[PDB]
DNA sequence: GATTCGTATC
């Protein structure tokens, strides 16, 4: 039970605002998250139990040391922990940057309920100003650990479309695109529509309808996908979308929705999917 | 279609329809629609009233090919509206092209918006289908600058204000005042305006026939603030904003928000019910207060 | 487009001289438009006596162009809550008037679904701007209405509709669809209405529609009860007579065979018997309880359903039972 | 505060008619404090309607605008020595005038409550047998039977068996 | 596992004891496109459900008995979590309102309405306890969903289903089996597993005793087996549910003591009856029963006892606490007796 | 009658006059208690969970679904009596579900 | 394929049977537009919403039906705030424009339709915002109600709607539409079949045709092509045999208590229904011409109680049990 | 409102 992390976020900038971004997608899902630190990878996950789910992996080689010592299978230390002592945490040493500095982050586990050490420096103008922090957490046991598994998702309906990458000439329409029906206040469901390539945001109701298309060109990696989901979820996507330049969207037909965010770090790619459930039914 | 236009400044369109947002939120509104234009009016509870000119120079594809009527009314929600004019046209290069369009009665009201990249249609299905001052009986009039008055809303918000009051007084040494005594929390509160023409460009007090220019006497109104917080930001935007009230206790103000060379800016009409005041001895106060 | 309209809601009086049956009301508020004072008036009565059509028309006559400003109208379709009239009501009812000087009209159609701090809220605002705006009340239950509210308010009941009125109305009807009405499906018509006019004109809508060709056509008594399904008053006094006197199993035979020719139903027949028998002279007093309970709880279980012939068979039994007690 | 009386309500009466100067009758007066039942803003509503309506203020005018408290005439009803007095009164008093059912029963629920010169059985029995038809009437079947069968019943229990 | 479930016939062909029902369910089972939504009605512990079960094997094939246990949440006009069970299994749905009481509205509304989307078949155990609200939304769900789902409900005393439903359904009665079936069943069992089984008479006995129970008997039968040593004697006690003992002790006490104080206790005995979770109803038929087998009460006292029995479960049916009318069934049939 | 007033005041009105017609002096009374259907919901409650329970172990090492109807009537006494033997001559639940009946 | 019952539904206003002033009604109505408020009631499987949905059928056509029919149910949430947003913002809204087609062949009236089937599980605040929601806006909107008991709908949308009895649906009223159908599906049948059907089912056509279907499945079941019987209609409908209720009527007249509680609990282990056994009670006792007056009154009324007491979802086996009782002590 | 036990006062 021996674990401890260090974080250097100047040394590696993407790793690092993936870690931010997973951070700021489970504070922003839910309170609370589940932080399981496999020997080689680290993987975050945000399990409601109709709400979506939030699987991101973690590799090993993003933060600078990564001691992870348990006596359950491969070193599985799991932990459920606040994400806004996090959050705030993560603000704190993202400002301390901002003002100046090149210092790492070291996170020991210093304790069934524990806290993680999360100590940091910090320079003004050559003052030393050392930043601890402490965030109670607590320990899942191994069958609790064994109770939350990422939901698999079949293949026979579902059709996967490549959004383009923002940094292209594209990437700005396609985001105004997604964000086109956040715009709305009295939305609560978008129903989606993939022909076979377009993407539509259909939202029709008792009194209004909306019929919102892309007519941009698009890929599908390698017949109708609809499927209608709340707006929340919508929102999760769309800041996921502009901080991956590498998004895919799975689209299966009255089942489920899939977000497949990955981050070419080549070396192992740290993704993230967000899995999102049928608010209703066709 | 009895009806088609199409515009490039949404952002124009998007200020004068949130205009409307400190009406009902979530109500309907009624538009009328005629050679010269379309207009948006808005009532509450039959006590205020807001109306909207959105000229046809401000549209370059305004057609009304109806004949069979000399306007077009249809009724629908407001909020919707709202968000879809609420596109904000970034991205300069490619600009948002809306597209109203109307085909009688029976037909959605469609708004086309398309980007070259994003086509969004939207449409909203229409439902089933006063206050006026008199221009011969005006007590006074005034011309207010816009961001003078819109401070002094903002300040009577900011302060509570359950009740206001408004103050118009003419001497005969050509000096003006107006002030808005209010009714709040803290008791006795006024904001009076400055007596110089780059914000009280002209205040004239009648006596109740709008020719004679009488002096020395002061004109009241006592106004519910629930309905005088609607002019807030009808006024943000406005350059002069112009103050009418008859004896009839109903205060007009004429938003006067001075993109197309040929459109004469957006014309906001909002006429105001005046409150009874049953307490005849609340006025002893005012003007007790304002003598000091 | 009043020809594209049901009749109920086409001969909607539009003044007040256009009202029947209630005189004395019309008569008093007329008086009271006249003489320039309006008290906050009160309507009570049964549904269909024509206390909507008044209010309106007398909105109609005391502001004749003015009505969309000068007249609040909420009902139980609209949320009446403690907001709304804290809110709506209090700003309606607290401005002046726009120009027709006067005072303002707020009605409150069906206030009998109220809640009880709406009302409690809305008798201060009754009795606190009453220099400027009057009431007015419609209801049909008075015991769901705050008695401080009954206290502050005028209270005017509204008879259900006498004979005449029906006539007069009827007559109207007939002179603007060229319609013709025998006198005996002209006193069927009126028995069935039960003092509300919009059975009268459904029924009537009805009876035209019954007929082959509308023009050159009388509609009888024959084609009211066809249209309406109800029994003919032979057939009900038939029916009691083979009760009264036949034996068990003719009677019963009798009963099914009346029900079995026209389809007739059970509580119609059941209804046709109480009225007749509340005109027989009974001199036991134990045979008027004994026929109004058995045929009370025959009527309730015929309510919640069950099996029809057990319950005619019960209606047969607890006639000839109640009747044996008269020896 | 306890209710007016009818010397109060007469004083006051009388003022108003004084400084209004209308013409009155003592029976009309008598009829407006007795309609009024206690309530003063009552018997000034029940005068100026008659003033307004009809000028001379008799018994005649006031009871041909303003109506007899119904709850009087519930407890006549609920007080008659046979069943067809009851019935008859019950009909040509609360149906053909446009009461609703439902009314009836509340104010014989309230009646029954507050009636004296009766048994505590024979009050308990009327209050559970117009309950019974409160619950009849609430489901739905809220037609005359029902109110003539209630009386029967509590005829049946105040003359016994 | 226990022996109720380990002889039940899986097959429309293995069901031996109806006969002329099987025919029918083969009948029915011939062309299933064409199949209405069933109702089958009867004694409980028949056997319907394994006719059912039988019935849905002779459609969709063997596999029908492949149950997965699921967890289901469900949220009310308010905020609410019901967390109602579903054991679903290929073409084939069940729900049951005994976990659910005034709230069996919107559970059966959300799953119809998502199964609903050949046709899959749902199985809705204890019609009766839906609160004719759950039934209203059903005979609209039935009615226009008619081409993707069939319901199959089973029930005993089918009262208390609304006439619309039973008008929407076709009408199968279940017979419980003689004594005779009852004891060649039992034959069957202890055939498959010796049991000694000394005298044939004991079969008979505890035929009898189940009141035509096919899970009763086969309990009891298990009971007796497993407490004598795997084996049986002539002499052998009749085992009946505790309960049972409860009300019939009742019953006697009822007799022998008619005062308050005995009220009292009689009160105390229903308490505890109903913290066990057996319906008032069912308690009220049993103890009215058992009043009526006692020797020393003339045929008065038994018409007196049986009609209080029909008012108070009537009262019962049309009531809210259970406590009132039993309470009052005892202390007319004590008022009776004395 | 559905929680009517009339309800109320018929049932308090009764109680009165039964107690008032039998009044006598010199009577010794009792003392008077709360009622006990608050342990009898709480009884109800803990049978609801061994039920579940018991429905979750028949479920789960077998395919077996039985009613909660059937658990109180037979299973609650039989099924223990069935796994009491079944264990001590060699399923989990042992004792009666609520416990056992008495008087 | 599918159900008899949905087979058979009717497509027009012609093919609905036995209801002749409400059809005739509805179709002077097609050929105008002063359609009123309507209010179906009566019996279960009479036609009410049969009818509707030929009406509708027939005044629109299957294009404009999408956009100016609004149905609601018991199979929806129908609160007071539903009532008083969605059923009010459908009754203001604009009535949708024809096309050339539909103007061409349907009348296309100039109102749309609200249906509220299974109005009876309505409750009262509903109506009372409904009251004006169908008073204000008639002229753009019209409104059906639906529902089997009348008394479950107050007074003021009974008087505001027009009410349509729907006759029960005896033998000589459904006997051509039960002999257009088993003709139609080749159901050979003896002299007095779907009579007997038609008495069974009380009121009731929907029960009638899932009896033929579910006779002629036992007859193809059977396979010797020989005609229907009336003794396997009154089987497979739970009609107690002649035999059983004349032992139930033999042990009746011997007042024995032991005996009659005895033959009880047999007959109840038989699984037959309270309901269908007293009414055939009821039938041969009234029918039969060995009794009195008196016991003929006291029969029935005990009948009546019992239904009652039956009607409200009681136990079967005491009610019946205690009605054989008061009838051996008759 | 009732019972049961303990004090203060007449
Ligand atoms: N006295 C009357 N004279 C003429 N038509 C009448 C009269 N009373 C009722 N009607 C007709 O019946 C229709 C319905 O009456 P309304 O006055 O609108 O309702 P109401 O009488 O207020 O009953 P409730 O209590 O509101 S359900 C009117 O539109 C008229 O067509
Ligand atoms: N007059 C009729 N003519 C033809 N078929 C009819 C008639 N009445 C009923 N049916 C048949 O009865 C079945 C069900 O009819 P529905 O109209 O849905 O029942 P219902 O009248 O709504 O009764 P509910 O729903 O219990 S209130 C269908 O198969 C219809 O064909
Ligand atoms: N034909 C049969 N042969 C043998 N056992 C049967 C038969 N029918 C039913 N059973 C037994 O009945 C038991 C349960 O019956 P069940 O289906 O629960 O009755 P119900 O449906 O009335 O509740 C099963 O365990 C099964 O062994
Ligand atoms: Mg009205
Ligand atoms: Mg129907």
């Amino acid at each position: 039970m021996k674990l401890k992390l260090i974080v250097n976020g100047c040394e590696a900038p993407d790793d690092y605002k993936l870690l931010r971004t997973t951070i700021n997608t489970v504070a922003s899902l839910r309170k609370t998250a589940i932080l399981r630190f496999n020997s080689e990878r680290l993987t975050i996950i945000s399990t409601p139990k109709d709400t979506g789910q939030l699987w991101c992996t973690i590799p090993h080689d993003v933060f600078r040391l990564y001691t992870v010592i348990s006596a359950r299978e491969l070193n599985t230390i799991t932990m459920e922990c606040n994400c806004d002592s996090l959050l705030s945490v993560f603000k704190r040493y993202d400002r301390v940057m901002n003002q100046g500095s090149s210092s790492n982050m070291t996170i020991k586990l210093q304790s069934p309920i524990c806290a993680l050490g999360i100590t940091f420096e910090e320079i003004v103008h050559n003052k030393v100003i050392m930043h601890s922090f402490k965030v109670p957490v607590k320990l899942l046991f191994r069958a609790q650990d064994t109770r939350i598994q990422e939901p698999m998702i079949n293949y026979i309906q579902l059709m996967m479309y490549k959004l383009p990458p923002i940094s292209g000439e594209f990437g700005s329409a396609f985001h105004g695109f997604i964000r086109r029906v956040e715009r709305y206040s009295n939305v609560n469901h978008i129903h989606l529509m993939g022909v076979k390539v377009e993407l539509k945001i259909i939202v029709n109701e008792l009194d209004w309808h909306l019929e919102i298309c892309w007519n941009g060109p698009l890929d599908s990696v390698i017949s109708t996908h609809e499927v209608i989901i709340r707006c929340k979820d919508w929102k999760v996507c769309s800041k996921l979308y502009a901080a991956f330049e590498e998004v895919v969207l799975a689209i299966s037909h009255d089942e489920s929705c899939v977000f497949h965010c990955s981050l070419d770090r080549g070396r192992e790619r740290g993704q993230i999917i967000y899995y999102i459930a049928r608010s209703k039914g066709l | 279609n009895k009806f088609s236009a199409s515009t490039v400044h949404l952002e124009h369109i998007t200020t004068a329809l949130s205009c409307l947002t400190p009406f009902g939120s979530k109500d309907d509104v009624l538009i009328f629609i005629d050679a010269d234009g379309l207009s948006f009016v808005r009532e509450n509870n039959h006590v205020i009233k807001i109306q909207l000119l959105l000229s046809r120079e401000l549209f370059m594809s305004y057609s009304y090919r109806n004949e069979t009527e000399d306007h077009m009314k249809l009724c629908v929600k407001i909020n919707h509206i709202l968000d879809s004019v609420s596109v904000m046209n970034r991205n300069s290069d490619d600009i948002v092209e809306c597209t109203l369009s109307y085909d009688g009665h029976g037909s959605p009201f469609v708004l086309i918006f398309e980007d070259s990249f994003i086509s969004e249609r939207v449409e909203y299905s229409t439902y089933l289908i006063g206050l006026e001052l008199d221009r011969e009986r005006i007590s006074f009039e005034a011309i207010i600058k816009g961001e003078a008055l819109h401070s002094a809303l903002k300040d009577l918000k900011e302060i509570g204000c359950k009740e206001c009051y408004v103050y118009a007084k003419t001497e005969a040494n050509d000096e003006n005042v107006f002030a808005l005594i209010s009714k709040s929390q803290l008791g006795f509160s006024k904001i009076k305006l400055p007596s110089n023409r780059s914000i009280l460009e002209k205040l004239q007090v009648f006596d109740g026939d709008s020719t004679t220019v009488i002096d020395g006497f002061a004109v009241i109104g006592f106004f519910d603030f629930t309905s005088f917080d609607k002019i807030r930001k009808s006024t943000k935007i406005a350059s002069k904003v112009l103050f009418r009230m008859d004896v009839h206790g109903v205060l007009s103000v004429n938003i006067l928000s001075q993109l197309p060379k040929d459109y004469p800016g957006i014309v906001i009409e909002v006429c105001m019910l005046e409150k009874e005041s049953i307490d005849e001895a609340a006025q002893t106060e005012i003007e007790l207060l304002m003598e000091t | 487009s009043k020809e594209n309209l049901p009749w109920v809601e086409k001969y909607r009086p539009e003044t007040l001289d256009e009202v029947y049956g209630q005189n004395e009301v019309i008569t008093t508020v007329r008086k009271f438009v006249d003489e320039g004072k309006l008290p906050h008036l009160l309507f009570y009565g049964p549904p269909g006596t024509g206390k909507t059509s008044t209010i309106v028309a007398l909105a109609r006559e005391i502001y004749g162009k003015n009505y969309s400003n000068m007249v609040l109208e909420l009902n139980a379709s609209d949320d009446r809550g403690i907001d709304v009239v804290r809110n709506q009501i209090k700003d309606f009812a607290s401005t002046r008037q726009i120009f027709s000087k006067g005072f303002k009209l707020i009605i409150l159609d069906e206030a009998d679904a109220m809640t009880n701090a709406a009302q409690n809220a809305l008798r201060r605002v009754i009795e606190r701007y009453t220099k400027n705006t009057r009431f007015c009340v419609l209801a049909n239950y008075a015991h769901k209405l705050t008695p401080a509210l009954l206290s502050r308010c005028t209270r005017f009941r509204f008879q259900p509709l006498p004979q005449e009125a029906i006539e007069r109305r009827i007559a109207n009807v007939l002179v603007h669809e060229k319609l013709k009405l025998s006198p005996n499906a002209e006193k069927a018509l009126i028995e069935l209405s039960n003092g509300d006019m919009r059975r009268v004109l459904n029924v009537l809508q009805s009876c035209k529609a019954t007929l082959d060709n509308p023009d050159e056509d009388e509609i009888s008594d024959d084609v009211i009860y066809e249209c309406c399904g109800a029994p003919r008053p032979s057939d009900l006094k038939a029916v009691l007579k083979s009760i009264l006197e036949d034996d068990w199993g003719t009677a019963h035979y009798t009963l099914n065979k009346v029900r079995s020719a026209k389809g007739l139903a059970l509580i119609d027949l059941i209804e046709g018997i109480v009225k007749i028998l509340e005109d027989y002279e009974l001199q036991n007093e134990e045979t008027r309880v004994h026929l109004l309970t058995k045929l009370a709880d025959i009527e309730y279980s015929i309510s919640k359903g069950g099996n029809d012939q057990i319950q005619g068979s019960a209606v047969i039994g607890a006639i000839k039972a109640s009747f044996e007690n008269e020896t | 505060y306890s209710k007016l009386s009818d010397e109060d309500v007469l004083k006051r009466l009388l003022q108003i008619i004084k400084l209004e100067d209308v013409k009155y009758t003592n029976d009309g007066l008598e009829a407006i404090i007795f309609t009024a039942e206690g309530d003063m803003r009552q018997a000034i509503n029940n005068l100026q309607s008659t003033v307004a309506g009809h000028g001379l203020v008799n018994a005649d005018n006031v009871f041909k605008i303003v109506d007899s408290p119904h709850p009087l005439i519930v407890k006549k009803m609920l007080l008659a020595s046979n069943l067809e007095d009851s019935i008859q009164i019950l009909r040509t008093d609360l149906w053909k005038k446009g009461y609703s059912s439902i009314d009836i029963v509340t104010t014989s629920f309230r009646v029954t409550k507050n009636l004296a010169q009766v048994k505590e059985s024979v009050r308990l029995e009327m209050i559970k047998e117009i309950g019974l038809t409160h619950m009849r009437i609430l489901e739905g079947v809220g037609t005359y039977l029902q109110l003539a069968s209630m009386l029967a019943k509590i005829h049946k229990l105040n003359n016994k068996a | 596992s226990l022996w109720v479930d380990k002889y039940r016939p899986k097959s429309l062909n293995a069901l031996s004891h109806n006969e002329e029902l099987t025919n029918f369910l083969k009948s029915l089972s011939d062309q299933p496109r064409d199949l209405p939504h069933l109702l089958l009605y009867g004694p409980n512990g028949t056997g319907k459900k394994t006719r059912c079960m039988a019935l849905l094997e002779s459609i969709f094939g063997p596999g029908v008995y492949r149950l997965k246990i699921d967890v289901r949440q469900f949220v009310t006009a308010s905020n609410r979590k019901l967390e109602l069970n579903v054991v679903s299994s290929p073409y084939h749905l069940e729900i049951t309102p005994s976990d659910m009481g005034n709230n069996d509205r919107i559970v059966i509304q959300e799953l119809l309405k998502e199964v609903a989307q050949r046709y899959k078949c749902v199985i809705i155990n204890e019609a009766n306890s839906l609160t004719k609200d759950a039934q209203a939304a059903l005979r609209r769900t039935m009615e226009k969903y008619s081409k993707n789902i069939r319901l199959i409900m089973v029930c005993d005393s089918m009262s208390p289903i609304i006439a619309p439903i039973k008008s929407r359904c076709l009408l199968i009665r279940c017979p419980a089996p003689s004594d005779s079936e009852i004891s060649t069943i039992l034959s069957d069992v202890v055939t498959n597993e010796r049991i000694q089984l000394e005298t044939k008479d004991i079969l008979k006995r505890i035929a009898q005793a189940s009141n035509g129970n096919l899970r009763v008997s086969l309990l009891m039968l298990e009971s007796m087996a497993l407490n004598n040593e795997l084996a049986l004697k002539s002499s052998s006690p009749i085992i009946k549910p505790d309960w049972i003992i409860v009300i019939h002790k009742l019953t006697r006490k009822i007799v022998k003591e008619r005062s308050v104080n005995s009220l009292i206790e009689c009160r105390a005995v229903l308490y505890d009856l109903l913290a066990h979770c057996i319906p008032a109803n069912i308690i009220l038929k049993e103890l009215t029963f058992s009043l009526l087998d006692v020797e020393t009460l003339n045929t008065t006292n038994k018409s007196s006892i049986i009609e209080y029995s029909s008012v108070f479960d009537e009262r019962l049916s049309l009531g809210n606490k259970a406590i009132f009318h039993l309470e009052g069934f005892i202390a007319k049939v004590m008022c009776c007796l004395d | 009658m559905n929680g009517l007033p009339e309800s109320n005041e018929y049932g308090l009105r009764e109680v009165r006059k039964t107690f008032r017609n039998i009044s006598k002096q010199g009577h010794n009374h009792g003392t008077v208690y709360f009622p006990r259907e608050w342990k009898v919901r709480k009884l109800q409650n803990s049978f609801k969970v061994q039920a579940e329970d018991w429905l979750n172990v028949s479920l789960y090492k077998y395919n077996a679904v039985h009613s909660f109807r059937n658990i109180t009537l037979e299973f609650g006494y039989y099924a223990p009596l069935i796994r009491k033997c079944q264990s001590y001559k060699k399923i989990d639940v042992v004792d009666r579900i609520g416990g056992p009946i008495e008087a | 394929q599918q159900p008899w019952v949905e087979k058979y539904r009717p497509k027009n206003l012609d093919e609905v049977t036995a209801q002749d002033h409400a059809v005739t009604v509805l179709k002077k109505t097609l050929k105008s537009a002063n359609l009123p408020h309507m209010l179906f009631y009566g019996p279960p499987g009479t036609g009410k919403t049969s009818t509707i949905l030929a009406l509708t059928k027939e005044l629109y056509g299957p294009d404009l039906m999408k956009s100016r029919i609004l149905e609601l149910n018991a199979s929806d949430e129908r609160g007071i705030s539903i009532v008083r947003e969605k059923v009010k913002n459908f009754a203001r809204l604009t009535v949708s424009k024809p096309s050339k087609h539909d103007l061409e062949n349907y009348p296309c009236p100039p109102y749309k339709i609200i249906i509220l089937d299974e109005a009876d599980s309505m409750t009262a605040d509903a109506q009372s915002a409904l009251r004006r929601t169908m008073e204000t806006y008639s002229g753009v909107t019209r409104f059906c109600l639906i529902c089997n008991y009348v008394t479950r709908i107050i007074d003021p949308l009974a008087s505001r709607c027009s009410k349509f009895r729907f006759k029960a649906l005896d033998a000589s009223n459904a006997i051509d539409r039960l002999r257009f159908i088993s003709e139609q599906e080749n159901v050979k049948c003896d002299d007095g079949v779907l009579e007997r059907i038609l008495d069974i089912s009380a009121g009731d056509l929907r029960r009638g045709i899932t009896l033929l279907q579910s006779a002629s499945k036992g007859a193809q079941y059977l396979g010797d092509g020989k005609n229907i019987t009336s003794t396997q209609v009154e089987e497979l409908a739970g009609v107690v045999p002649h035999d059983i209720l004349i032992e139930i009527v033999e042990k009746v007249k011997s007042g024995d208590f032991d005996e009659i509680k005895k033959y009880v609990n047999t007959f109840m282990k038989s699984g037959w229904s309270a309901a269908s056994v007293v009414n055939q009670l009821h039938e041969y006792y009234i029918t039969n011409d060995n009794f009195d007056t008196n016991f003929k009154n006291q029969i029935s009324w005990l009948l009546f109680t019992t239904d009652s007491r039956l009607n409200n979802g009681t136990n079967e086996h005491i009610q019946l049990l205690n009605l054989l009782v008061k009838i051996s002590q008759l």
